[PDB]
């Protein structure tokens, strides 16, 4: 069985950790879990969500081995959005290639107080070349979505 | 101006003389604290003239800056290039 | 602290590393204690827009020789601030080599380092050919050259 | 645009430039400035066909692409002694070794 180890990234209070706790025990407020994607039955291995920004090498080294990346913004925080270029490049410097899997992820979507629209982020990750899912980590909404789709573009990557 | 470079073989080289001065030797053997052709005894010509192609070369693209291309050297002609390089400081 | 080392602006201005050159371009940036730092690499002739800082040191090299290139025309490359949102552009290209040192890649690429010493070369060029290009000892000149 | 050439004549070979827009009467004229001999006794050929004296140099083929610096392009060059016309040869250069071995 093989094995996917996703990190996820994003401003402070994005969600990050919400998306993750309520992907695995389905619950809102160690991170593995065996899910079937595709017919190939897999173990989701989440690697980070904490946003505190840390440049050591060792941290570096931990990023790594991330094989893919939940580039997450909420949408009721415009500079979440803005900074997600930094997380992006910095992704490319730890793995030394161009093309890394990664998901452009908006959270918060069932907050009413929306200042980055849809069709924004839709652009960001059609410039990107990477998929976009709108989730919520409050009301289960993408969540599911969103992990499997950057498992899918892993694989997508191994030609 | 131009400067005459003779190889081995006889072949004749007329080249700029600011091109030629490009490469060390030749300008202390012309141009010295105080002289229009030199003799190269042990440079044939399939030599001689790459070594003036890279003279040309040398003096286009070095104010050249917007993108300069390789200077090819053909495999075959590698080594003997090389030693003319390192006898002409060039 | 070194001479040759980056300077922690904490301005980000956004790049365009550009490589002109016909060579696999490795660029390298000189962290805040000067120590060369690896970056991804840029096939020949590719574009990428950067993410860098003000003040921060940057040269190139070919990833696989570790010749030294130009970048702009300068051996180093410092990214001013961008006016008005404008990126600044890195324009990596091929030095014009002395014909010697073109014709020590040439062999080198041509010839293993173990088989250098059975060529009809002189002794001199052996020690020439395996004087590789190293960037250490690119930025011990450089630093002594900035003695101005 | 420029265009570098290996004007070439027996055993002897000059490396000079011109523009494209240039024609070969002004290459000619370069010629008489270095070998001191009259254009009217010149005649350039590329390859072996012979130039037009009013037709400019990118128009025989000489584009910056083909007459580049690193690898110029040979414009062959016959006299003319009087009414008498040579013929054009030009003497090829020497060979280089076999590659060695050690670089196969
Ligand atoms: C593709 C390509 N082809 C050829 S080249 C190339 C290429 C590829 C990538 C790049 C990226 N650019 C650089 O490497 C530039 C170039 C040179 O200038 C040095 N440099 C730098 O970044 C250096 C630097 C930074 C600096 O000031 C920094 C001032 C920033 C100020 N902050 C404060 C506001 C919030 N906030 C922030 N808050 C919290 C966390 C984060 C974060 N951010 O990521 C990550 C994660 C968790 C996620 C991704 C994976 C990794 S791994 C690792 N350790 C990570 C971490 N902690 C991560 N969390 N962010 C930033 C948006 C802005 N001064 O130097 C670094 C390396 C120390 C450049 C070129
Ligand atoms: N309404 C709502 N709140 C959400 C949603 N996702 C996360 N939050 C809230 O956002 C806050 C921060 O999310 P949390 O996952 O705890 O933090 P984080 O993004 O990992 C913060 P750090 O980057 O410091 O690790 C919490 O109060 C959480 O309840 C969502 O979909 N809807
Ligand atoms: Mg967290």
């Amino acid at each position: 069985m093989t094995e996917y180890k996703l990190v996820v990234v994003g401003a402070r209070g994005v969600g990050k950790s919400a998306l993750t706790i309520q992907l695995i025990q389905n619950h809102f407020v160690s991170y593995r879990k065996q899910v079937v994607i595709d017919g190939e039955t897999c173990l989701l291995d989440i690697l980070d969500t904490a946003g505190q920004e840390e440049y050591s090498a060792m941290r570096d080294q931990y990023m790594r081995t991330g094989e893919g990346f939940l580039c997450v913004f909420a949408i009721n925080n415009t500079k979440s959005f803005e900074d997600i270029h930094h997380y992006r490049e910095q992704i490319k410097r730890v793995k030394d290639s161009e093309d890394v899997p990664m998901v452009l992820v908006g959270n918060k979507c069932d907050l009413p107080s929306r200042t980055v629209d849809t069709k924004q982020a839709q652009d960001l990750a059609r410039s990107y070349g990477i998929p976009f899912i709108e989730t919520s980590a409050k009301t289960r909404q993408g969540v599911d979505d969103a992990f499997y789709t950057l498992v899918r573009e892993i694989r997508k990557h191994k030609e | 101006m131009y400067v005459k470079l003779i190889s081995s073989d006889g072949h004749e080289f007329i080249v700029k003389r600011e091109h030629a001065l490009t490469s060390g030797t030749i300008k202390a053997m012309l141009s010295g604290p105080g002289t229009n052709e030199v003799n190269f005894r042990e440079i044939p010509s399939h030599v001689l003239s790459k070594v003036c192609m890279y003279f040309t070369y040398k003096v286009r693209y070095t104010n050249s800056s917007t993108e300069i291309p390789e200077f090819p050297i053909a495999p075959e002609i590698a080594l003997e290039l090389l030693m003319a390089a390192n006898f002409l400081d060039c | 602290r070194p001479v040759l080392r980056s300077v922690n602006s904490r301005e980000p201005s956004q790049v365009i590393f550009c490589n002109r050159s016909p060579r696999v371009v490795l660029p390298v940036w000189l962290n805040f204690d000067g120590e060369p730092q690896p970056y991804p690499t840029l096939p020949p002739g590719t574009g990428r827009r950067i993410h860098s800082y003000r003040g921060h040191l940057w040269l190139f090299r070919d990833a696989g020789t570790h010749d030294g290139l130009l970048v702009n025309q300068t051996e180093l490359f410092v990214p001013s601030l961008n006016v008005d949102g404008q990126p600044i552009f890195a324009n990596i290209t091929l030095p014009v080599y002395t014909l010697k040192e073109r014709c020590l890649q040439v062999v080198r690429s041509l010839v293993k380092p173990e088989n250098y010493r059975r060529l009809d070369i002189v002794r001199s060029l052996y020690e020439d050919l395996e004087d590789h290009p190293n960037v250490q000892k690119d930025l011990e000149r450089l630093t002594q050259e900035r003695i101005a | 645009m420029d265009v570098f050439l290996m004007i070439r004549r027996h055993k002897t070979t000059i490396f000079t430039d011109a523009k494209e827009s240039s024609t070969v009467f002004e290459l000619k004229r370069i010629v008489e400035g270095i070998l001191k001999r009259p254009p009217d006794e010149q005649r350039l050929y590329k390859d072996d066909q012979l130039l037009d004296d009013g037709k400019t140099l990118g128009e025989c083929g000489f584009t910056s692409q083909t007459a580049r610096p690193q690898a110029p392009a040979t414009v062959g060059l016959a006299f003319r002694a009087d009414d008498t016309f040579e013929a054009l040869c030009i003497e090829p250069f020497s060979s280089p070794p076999e590659l060695p071995d050690v670089m196969k």
